[PDB]
């Protein structure tokens, strides 16, 4: 359903978050 | 780097977006 | 931090999924 596909995007933007610096 | 921090922030205004339609229903 | 204010955005946006996904499991 919508509510699985949020925690699929949401658990990909906490990988990309990972990845991000500001450096 | 800014191309990624750009994308990150508009996909997570979508996420807050979708999650308030999902809030709204079950409320 | 300078990536502070998205990190705890995310963080919120897991709480509010958590509680949606509780009350799910529960409904079903």
């Amino acid at each position: 359903g919508p509510m699985e596909e949020q925690r699929e995007i949401l658990e990909q933007l906490k990988k990309t978050l990972q990845m991000l610096t500001v450096y | 780097g800014p191309h990624m921090l750009d994308n990150f922030m508009k996909q997570l205004l979508k996420l807050e977006e979708s999650l308030n339609k999902l809030e709204l229903e079950q409320k």
